[PDB]
């Protein structure tokens, strides 16, 4: 019985899968092609676990999950036995996304809850949490993705149809908002920064209004460029939008039971692939 | 509802209520359609044709000399396939010709070539 | 203006595949036969390396990645891939010559250090974290050797 898992994540080396469903449990599997052997079940949430997410193995085996009970739960495998080492629930509503930073930033976490907040939880020397939060969106935040870089930034997708790009500032000590972008007529479900250290940067912003805008910034200066992936509404509401590391392929999880794939061509416009 | 993100090992997990986990380990469909690429011998002999030097702005490898020729691939393809025709014609037009016999001057050589 | 035409050919048809376009550009480059922009050669190279990595052909994608002109990008691509995929890249001699492309000593062992922390090494470390290693170690000869390494 597992009729509706909401999220699954793969580890750096892809040996250990972590699905999370609505029955609150987070199941860990030892994958091996056809055979993912169930190795664990983790019960510690008071509502459907929306998302799970491993951290960089530089930090051992850590997994921050966020669930409907408004609480972010950090887990850790310890000698082959899992244990909830920390927790961070400074959010007064259902926590939706949770995504670790680039490991060069430390062990930073990115939480994004319906109380219009998004936190960046550091784990200090005592391993204890150091929350520095910001208000992100009015009617709630559905997602928040990290950006790689070599001047840190992230993106957030809102319930007010916004897509925001925040940046760290030593003057403020809290992430200062630097640019917001408007293009959807309904809850911005998911937002994704692309890991392509190439000439430009790409953002795929899927939404409830069955659109997927792509914000391509020329460089550090010139603002973004709006590009409706295709100019027809998808047969059903879109949920997830993920970039590929090698290649800059875009995967779109629409509520129409297939996942589409879009690649950029020399026109600059995007074309299906599969 | 569906979910799907890209793997570290660039491949895709999606909701799948037919397996055991509730997800599907999908081998991403490769555009790369050319048989000899999946055989590691080709790659070895292909590395034999290269001279690698470290960069002048970091220690990472980058190619200094290559002796790859359209010619070289031809052994790994059927002489009947249209592909073979492409690679062959490409060899004829682009790969350097050699002219073994010594020539009085070099503009002559050029003419013979 | 081969390149000019090549670019034109790119936007018009797909008759030339990713692999072929890369091979072509590379041959012409390394034989003086013709001239291509650092960026067009790198574009081709990226595309093919990526296709290869999608094919779980990591050694081969790695080999191709080296034909990059942009040193920064080469560094990143190579590093990222080696660390992410070290295990598979250390099997046969056909995988050895691979890591004897000129994969930096540092990168190889570093990657290999990561794979150990995650699967739960010391010589590599000898070549915070050190304190954690000492923690794990907690014989006399080993201690002496460690001391000598530290002194060095």
């Amino acid at each position: 019985h597992n009729e509706l898992i909401h999220d699954a994540v793969l580890d750096y080396y892809g040996k250990r899968l972590a699905t999370c469903s609505s029955d609150k449990t987070i199941k860990i599997f030892e994958v091996e092609g056809e055979t993912h052997k169930l190795i664990d079940t983790l019960t510690g949430h008071e509502g459907p676990v929306w998302r799970v997410d491993w951290a960089h193995p530089k930090f051992g085996t850590i997994l921050a999950s966020c669930s409907y009970d408004g609480k972010v739960l950090i887990w850790k495998e310890e000698n082959g036995r899992w244990s909830q080492i920390a927790v961070h629930a400074v959010h007064s509503a259902s926590v939706n996304s949770v995504q670790w930073a680039p490991h060069e930033y430390g062990p930073l976490l990115l939480v994004a809850s319906s109380d219009g907040k998004v936190s960046v939880v550091e784990f200090k020397e005592n391993g204890t949490t150091s929350p520095i939060i910001i208000d992100a969106h009015a009617i709630g935040v559905n997602s928040a993705s990290w950006a790689p870089a070599t001047s840190r930034k992230f993106v957030t997708g809102g319930a007010d149809n916004l897509v925001k790009i925040w940046k760290y500032n030593s003057d403020a000590q809290t992430y200062v908002l630097e640019s917001t972008l408007e293009g959807h007529s309904d809850w911005v479900r998911d937002v994704a920064w692309s890991p392509t250290v190439l000439l430009r940067s790409y953002l795929a912003s899927v939404s409830q209004d069955r659109t997927c805008i792509i914000w391509t910034q020329d460089n550090e200066q010139g603002p973004w460029k709006k590009t409706l992936l295709k100019e027809e509404k998808f047969p059903d509401v879109l949920w997830r939008a993920s970039w590929s590391l090698s290649g800059n392929v875009l995967a779109l999880s629409g509520g129409d039971n297939k996942v589409t794939l879009w690649k950029e061509n020399l026109e600059g416009k995007w074309e299906p692939a599969g | 509802y569906t979910f799907a993100k890209f793997s570290t090992g660039s491949m895709l997990l999606t909701k799948d209520i037919v397996g055991k986990s509730g997800v599907s380990i999908k081998r991403l469909p490769t555009e790369l359609q050319r048989k000899f690429l999946f055989d590691d011998v080709y790659l070895d002999k292909e590395i034999e044709k290269v001279t690698i030097e470290a960069r002048k702005s970091n220690p990472y490898p980058q190619i200094s000399e290559s002796s790859l020729l359209f010619k070289d691939a031809l052994d790994y393809m059927e002489k009947t396939s249209s592909d073979y025709n492409l690679w062959k014609l490409s060899s004829i037009l682009f790969d350097p010709v050699s002219y073994p016999y010594k020539t009085d001057n070099d503009q002559v050589k050029m003419a013979l070539l | 203006n081969t390149e000019k035409l090549y670019k034109e050919v790119r936007q018009r048809t797909n008759a030339l595949d990713v692999q072929f376009c890369w091979y072509l550009i590379q041959t012409l480059r390394f034989n003086g036969t013709r001239v291509f922009s650092k960026e067009t050669s790198d574009e081709a190279t990226f595309a093919f390396a990526a296709q290869l990595e999608f094919a779980q052909l990591h050694g081969h994608s790695l080999f191709v990645s080296c034909f990059l002109n942009d040193d920064k990008a080469a560094e990143d691509t190579i590093k990222r891939l080696v660390m992410r995929e070290i295990t598979l890249l250390r099997a046969s001699t056909n995988d050895h010559i691979l890591n004897r492309l000129k994969i930096p000593s540092q990168l190889i062992f570093n990657a290999q250090a990561l794979k150990d922390r995650y699967e739960g090494s010391e010589v590599q470390n000898l070549l915070d974290l050190a304190e954690m290693a000492i923690v794990t170690s907690l014989v006399q000869n080993n201690e002496l050797k460690t001391l000598r390494e530290i002194l060095n």
